[PDB]
């Protein structure tokens, strides 16, 4: 589903920010003073990391912030991948499976992430640690395995590797850029 | 299937659209068959007229097994809407070829 | 259902207190059985498992062309164009 | 082209000289517009002189029609000349199809 | 001399008497009967198996089993009717011979 | 496959196979089926007027060949003989509907349908 | 003749130690105040005479492109964007121009600001990348509060302020109408390209498109000789474009490289997996994901430039290695590519939205082999339509690389699908 | 004022002219979806693609302008080509509703088909299929049966004031409609039914009653509010059932 919008217990109550409300009007600053729709894009983003899983209701609310129509605004977070419509946990990590990935095996590191975190390939885990989507590219392709989580994405790993950096994650943070090899030349 | 050829083919004509091979060869071969129907007309009415009984029962147990032909090609009895701008409407069943070679020869 | 007059099928009023309606007096009037839609709903909703699900009455034989039904809308019965035949799931 | 051209136009420059031959003559009396389409030809005829156009395409030595079989007419109100009569003519000896119109 | 769908490939026989009497204008009616199931013989045994209807879905309609399954066909079906053919504009005259003479359709 | 008096077919688990689309009306050279439409209640919208007047109708197949849903089947019939114009004449479906004493028929006939010949 | 690769020669090479203050000593804003004095037409006409080709994937020139808005007259003021997200899979122009290297991407905007006659710059990174996008507003923020662009610094008048937005991470860095789309506030779809470019009006005011591989060339190109530049490489091609390879080889890096390389030594550099054109079997394509697989056979004849590249088959866009195996299916690898621009298409074009889809669907049924012989020559005429009839070009990035598949291979996807219709039909 | 020449007869144009307005005047309409009488002009199909006398690829008709004197021909081999292949990925992803669809010889792509479309055959397999959008009295809208194109979406925003249509998805997921479940509002919306091309957006009164063929078209004013003037009001036996905006040059500006 994408189109469609649910309207029980998600479509009324929604909070704004208030401590980075200060930092909102200053985001609409950037852009060119007359016309500025252009923050739209910008505070949809900024929404979505101070809280977790956007409503309806609180698109709603931004768009009356910024000015601007409530159906444009509402289709414009629809088009867009970037940001999450529907739930996501504490850190949600998308895999690639695109065909640079692919060739060098993809499909073995994203088997390996799916048994050892459980549940579906597409379905969220029930506990609200890691969140399981299949995501198309994410920007860096010189490691073979990518993947991205919450907002460091981790670079070369390997099938055993990527299940002990994952169980890891659970209680410390581990950024791991370049866990294969070095990051300019290998 | 002597008539709606001549009007089919004027429409064929203003389309510049020629119909298919197969139906072409089914189109002479129904164009022949109306031929036995008319000239039996042609002869049975036309005897009826003059005082002649007999030939006209001679020909019309032949013409009702005639329309056997035209019932088993097209659901109506006698005028049928089979030849069409499209060439032919329907195809000839399995039991229509096995039938005619039957019916000529004797 | 039928009051004073003869039975309605398929909505249809007789006559208001016997005005216009006299000829199908003599002669007993028609009546299509099952003609209210009451064999519609007696036929069983199917259980799907994909997104979207092709319809057909009897295959390629019997005359229904293929028409695709989005069965996501959950509250939505979701029927097709020529059947009253509706899927869940 | 398989199924999609009827025929093929070979005989169309032969019957071309026909839509010449009669304009050769050139009169205002008879020829006015000569069209010639899908291997057969039409001529329209000024309304004064209709029998000795009809005298013509009948036992002349190169085109000898003869037999004015067909008769038709056309109901079209468009023009602010109402209906108009259309002869259809064929021949036996020289095989070919030839159209007479009034306007 | 004027081919209608696939002919002088067939052998016809015309028969043509010597007077203009009713008896003579019987007579080829007849010699018509008894050399016409030649012209049926030679359709029976030169037959193309193929297609029924033309292939263009602007003129003809297309198969039963066709039209359920893809798209372009059903609309080409739904449109052959109500206003159906659209035909090129201009004067066409067809004839085809008739058992008693022409179909002049103009 | 054979032409007699008119009957429309439906579904195996009930309901109207016609669908009201005034298809087989235009196609019809005599004119002789009338059709108009309303909604059925709530979601279905499947006819209210169908009449099939016996007073025209050359009989075709042509809304036999028109109908995409298959709606109307021509049967093997012979046996209709009125006293008045009437009772010739076909009402809003009900003796059209009445035609499940030759749907039986049809069944058979139209498995020779299906794949022509 | 032959160009050698690099030698001791690179426009950006620092990744070791940069940040703002260490870049500086090498190699950056070195002739910042000379570029400044000197007027807009001589600067414009300094990478004209040198002949700079397009580092993005379009193939156009750089030196034609950037003179074509010129501005003699406007009303409303012009400002210049340049795009740092990476759209095709399988390269590093996002990892490497703007995360290793921030201060070269910074002054390249103010390089080409007063010659292009821009009063602010935007800069459009990848969404998914937040924390590469993270190090060029760092160093923004470091040339802004010291002093090296804006109001009055580097000894200019005109004023330009650098700004980064960032993205959704599709389509919206692709196209060069998408860009000022994206960047105005509306949904992410390229505007009309036929009537307008960028120069005549986008968001409301005069553009250009700029590429991150593009933009950070242009310090390089100023301050450096022209002849320099243009040595390296072809005759029609000049300068160096930095390709990715990355796929089946014993160790995928990123390097810079000068133009007009051969294949057999470019791979040679990165080292494949087992053999180059000996043992395994060939179907890496050169550019990223626009360009379709290039054959074994005809692998050494072509060269990196775009002028050679695009006698043979199709020119690479992207300019990148992705290495493919023997052992990997052919196939099933184009099918992922394909399945890509599935998910990246805008939903404009009605040949793009139910075209490309309509292209996957039947593109994995070749993997099972259930598809019938006749249905690949006909799917070689609908792909072929794609290109003619799009507004932008990403319905060409679904188009070129399924022509591939029909040209040099064939065999290979008739032997999937009569294996299939013998044990299964 | 600038000559171009279009089919190789010259007709005079203005300097800023669309291709689609050039070809009316020399008495030629090219296949449309996006409008030009009112509705502002976008792309978004690329239906309308003719090719130039000295052009490696097809242009549109919408976006690309006259400008210099150059040829451009309708009647072209390249442009059949076009015409002929866009209508087959329109109805790759078109759910087949003809005779249950509530329009029938009005739908402007069911027309099309006839006349520009390739008739021979059509290759598709799966199609996929859109859940139904709210709509309250006026138009009961089916997404299905939609194109998904720029026409509604642009009218909303517009001509009618108040936006509720835009772009939902991507790929062929995506939808045209408000996503947000609300309904729309009156004003002057009632248009819209008959602005769609296809039989996406229909008048629930009007729905299921009455095809194109069989009514006939008569021209009267309007009594219900003033200045509204010039309606088709279809009779289809005795009793009249549908209404239709007549098109106006002061009085009305295509719509009711
Ligand atoms: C599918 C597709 C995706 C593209 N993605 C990008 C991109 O992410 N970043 C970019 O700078 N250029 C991209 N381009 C190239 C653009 O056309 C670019 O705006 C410009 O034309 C390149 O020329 P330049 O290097 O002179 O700016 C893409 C092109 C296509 C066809
Ligand atoms: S009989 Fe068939 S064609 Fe006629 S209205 Fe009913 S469904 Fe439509
Ligand atoms: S058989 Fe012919 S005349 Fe009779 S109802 Fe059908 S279309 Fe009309
Ligand atoms: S070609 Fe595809 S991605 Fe590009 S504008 Fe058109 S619909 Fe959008
Ligand atoms: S939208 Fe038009 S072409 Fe499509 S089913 Fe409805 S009437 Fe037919
Ligand atoms: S509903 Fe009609 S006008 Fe609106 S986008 Fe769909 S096809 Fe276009
Ligand atoms: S293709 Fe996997 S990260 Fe780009
Ligand atoms: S009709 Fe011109 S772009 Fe759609
Ligand atoms: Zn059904």
């Amino acid at each position: 589903v994408h189109r469609d919008t649910p309207e029980n217990n998600p479509e009324t109550p929604f909070d704004f920010t208030p401590e980075n409300y200060k930092r909102i009007e200053a985001i609409v600053k950037n852009y060119p003073e007359g016309h500025k729709a252009a923050a739209v894009l910008p505070v949809l983003d900024l929404a979505q990391r101070q809280n977790g899983w956007l409503p309806i209701s609180a698109m709603n609310k931004v768009a009356e912030i910024l000015q601007v129509p409530p159906m444009r605004v509402y289709e414009v977070a629809t088009f867009y991948t970037m940001y999450n419509r529907k739930p996501v946990g504490k850190y949600h990590i998308q895999v690639c499976t695109t065909t640079p990935c692919m060739l060098r095996n993809s499909d073995s590191i994203l088997e390996a992430i799916q048994k050892k975190l459980g549940i579906k390939v597409g379905e969220t885990t029930p506990d609200k640690l890691f969140t399981l989507i299949e995501v198309e590219c994410l920007g860096a392709c010189v490691n073979a395995p990518m993947v991205q989580i919450n907002d460091n994405y981790y670079e070369d790993l390997t099938p055993k590797d990527i299940e002990e950096i994952i169980d890891e994650l659970k209680a410390g943070k581990i950024p791991k850029p370049g866990p294969r090899s070095g990051r300019f030349s290998c | 299937m002597c008539n709606e050829q001549a009007y089919s083919l004027a429409v064929e004509k203003l389309l510049n659209i020629r119909p298919p091979p197969r139906a072409q060869w089914i189109r002479v071969l129904f164009g022949e068959i109306t031929r036995l129907l008319n000239h039996i007309m042609a002869v049975t009415t036309h005897a009826l007229d003059i005082g002649a009984m007999t030939p006209f029962f001679w020909m019309f147990e032949e013409r009702e097994k005639m329309f056997e032909f035209y019932e088993r090609v097209s659901g109506a009895r006698m005028h049928a809407a089979y030849v069409r701008p499209g060439g032919v409407h329907q195809d000839l069943p399995l039991g229509l070829m096995d039938d005619i070679y039957e019916f000529s020869k004797n | 259902x039928x009051x004073x007059x003869x039975x309605x099928x398929x909505x249809x009023x007789x006559x208001x207190x016997x005005x216009x309606x006299x000829x199908x007096x003599x002669x007993x009037x028609x009546x299509x059985x099952x003609x209210x839609x009451x064999x519609x709903x007696x036929x069983x909703x199917x259980x799907x498992x994909x997104x979207x699900x092709x319809c057909d009455g009897g295959g390629g034989a019997l005359g229904h062309p293929r028409v695709y039904i989005n069965l996501d809308k959950e509250t939505k019965t979701g029927t097709c164009g020529y059947c009253g035949l509706q899927f869940r799931q | 082209r398989p199924t999609v051209r009827p025929r093929n136009d070979v005989a169309h420059k032969q019957l071309s000289a026909f839509g010449e031959y009669v304009a050769e003559i050139l009169p205002k009396y008879v020829q006015q517009v000569q069209v010639s389409c899908f291997n057969e030809l039409e001529i329209c005829i000024h309304p004064d002189g209709v029998i000795p156009v009809l005298t013509f395409l009948r036992d002349h030595s190169n085109a000898q029609f003869k037999s004015l079989a067909d008769l038709t007419a056309v109901d079209i109100p468009t023009r602010q000349n109402r209906f108009e009569i259309v002869y259809n003519l064929l021949s036996l000896r020289f095989n070919s199809r030839i159209r007479v119109k009034t306007y | 001399t004027q081919p209608y769908d696939v002919y002088d490939q067939v052998e016809f026989d015309v028969p043509i008497g010597s007077r203009g009497d009713c008896y003579d204008r019987y007579l080829c009616r007849v010699e018509e009967m008894r050399q016409s199931i030649r012209i049926i013989s030679q359709c029976l045994n030169k037959m193309p198996p193929g297609e029924i209807k033309v292939d263009d879905a602007k003129v003809s309609p297309p198969k039963r089993a066709e039209m359920k399954t893809s798209m372009e066909s059903l609309i080409h079906h739904f449109k052959l009717y109500t206003e159906g053919y659209q035909v090129p504009p201009g004067a066409t005259y067809t004839a085809i011979e008739a058992p008693k003479g022409e179909f002049g359709v103009y | 496959r054979f032409r007699g008096e008119h009957a429309l077919r439906r579904y195996p688990s009930g309901e109207e196979r016609c669908i009201a689309c005034k298809l087989c009306e235009a196609v019809c050279p005599a004119q002789a089926i009338t059709i108009e439409a309303e909604p059925r209640a709530d979601g279905s919208r499947r006819t209210t007027r169908y009449d099939i007047d016996m007073t025209k109708c050359i009989y075709c197949g042509f809304c036999q060949e028109a109908c995409p849903v298959d709606a109307i089947v021509e049967g093997p019939n012979f046996e209709f003989s009125t006293e008045t114009h009437e009772e010739l004449l076909y009402n809003k479906e009900k003796l059209l509907n009445n035609g499940d004493k030759w749907e039986a028929e049809i069944a058979a006939n139209i498995q020779a349908d299906y794949l022509y010949r | 003749s032959l160009k050698d690769e690099d030698r001791i020669f690179t426009n950006l090479y620092g990744r070791h130690d940069w940040r703002l203050k260490g870049a500086q000593s090498r190699g950056d804003w070195y002739k910042t105040k000379e570029i400044l004095l000197k007027g807009p037409d001589w600067i414009l006409g300094e990478v004209k005479t040198s002949g700079l080709r397009g580092r993005g994937g379009a193939g156009f020139p750089t030196g034609l492109k950037w003179s074509f808005m010129n501005k003699p007259s406007d009303g409303r003021p012009k400002y210049l964007v340049v795009n740092a997200d990476e759209g095709e899979p399988g390269t590093c122009k996002d990892r490497e121009i703007i995360r290793h290297d921030p201060h070269k991407l910074v002054e390249g905007c103010l390089v080409g600001g007063r010659a292009m006659g821009a009063r602010a710059a935007y800069i459009y990174i990848r969404g998914e990348f937040y924390n590469e996008a993270s190090n060029l507003q760092v160093a923004i923020r470091e040339a802004y509060e010291a002093g090296l662009i804006g109001k009055n610094a580097c000894g200019s008048g005109y004023d330009f302020d650098v700004f980064v937005v960032r993205g959704a991470g599709a389509y919206i860095c692709g196209e060069e109408t998408a860009l000022i789309e994206s960047i105005e506030g509306k949904q992410g779809k390229p505007r009309l390209k036929p009537p307008f470019p960028a120069d005549v009006g986008v968001f409301g005011c005069p553009t250009t498109v700029a590429n991150v591989e593009t933009v950070a060339v242009s310090p390089t190109i100023c301050r450096r000789g022209g002849a320099w530049f243009a040595s390296f490489g072809r005759e029609r091609n000049s300068g160096t474009k930095l390709f990715n390879i990355s796929g089946h080889v014993n160790n995928p890096c990123t390097v810079e490289e000068e133009m007009s390389v051969p294949l057999k030594e470019l791979i040679e550099k990165h080292a494949g997996g087992v053999t180059g054109g000996w043992d395994n079997l060939l179907a890496v394509i050169p550019g990223g994901s626009s360009t379709p697989l290039i054959p074994k056979s005809v692998c050494e004849t072509v060269l990196m430039d775009f002028d050679a590249l695009i006698q043979a088959q199709t020119g690479l866009g992207t300019a990148a290695v992705i290495v493919m195996d023997r052992s990997t299916d052919i196939v099933k690898a184009i099918a992922r590519l394909i399945e890509f621009y599935k998910h990246e298409s805008c939903g404009q074009c009605t040949p793009c939205r139910e075209g490309v889809d309509w292209m996957n669907k039947v593109m994995a049924r070749f993997v099972r082999g259930d598809a019938r012989p006749a249905e690949i020559d006909s799917l070689w005429e609908i792909s072929k339509q794609i290109e003619g009839h799009t507004i932008c070009a990403l319905g060409d990035g679904a188009a070129w690389p399924v022509q591939g598949l029909i040209r040099h291979f064939r065999p290979e996807l008739e032997e999937r699908m009569q294996q299939f219709a013998q044990q299964h039909q | 004022l600038i000559e171009v020449f279009v089919d190789g007869q010259s007709v005079m144009v203005e300097p800023g002219t669309t291709v689609l307005q050039a070809c009316e005047k020399v008495g030629m309409q090219i296949p449309r979806f996006c409008y030009h009488e009112r509705l502002s002009v976008a792309g978004n199909c690329r239906m309308c693609l003719v090719e130039i006398e000295k052009a490696p690829k097809v242009v549109a008709a919408c976006a690309m302008p006259v400008m210099k004197g150059w040829n451009i021909l309708t009647n072209s081999e390249k442009t059949k080509k076009a015409r002929e292949g866009v209508m087959e990925f329109l109805l790759a992803n078109h759910p087949l509703d003809c005779p249950i669809c509530d329009q029938g010889g009005e739908c402007d792509l069911q027309d099309q088909s006839m006349m520009f479309g390739s008739d021979r055959s059509r290759f598709l397999e799966g199609k996929r299929a859109v859940e139904d959008k709210n709509i309250g009295p006026l138009v009961k809208t089916i997404m299905t049966r939609c194109i998904q194109c720029t026409r509604c979406i642009r009218f909303a925003s517009e001509i009618a004031g108040v936006d509720d249509l835009g772009t939902t998805g991507r790929g062929n997921d995506m939808q045209v409609g408000t996503y947000i479940e609300k309904m729309f509002m009156s004003e002057l919306s009632g248009n819209i039914i008959d602005i769609c091309p296809v039989g996406a957006l229909t008048x629930x009164x009007x729905x299921x009653x009455x095809x194109x063929x069989x009514x006939x078209x008569x021209x009267x004013x309007x009594x219900x509010x003033x200045x509204x003037x010039x309606x088709x009001x279809x009779x289809x036996x005795x009793x009249x059932x549908x209404x239709x905006x007549x098109x106006x040059x002061x009085x009305x500006x295509x719509x009711x």
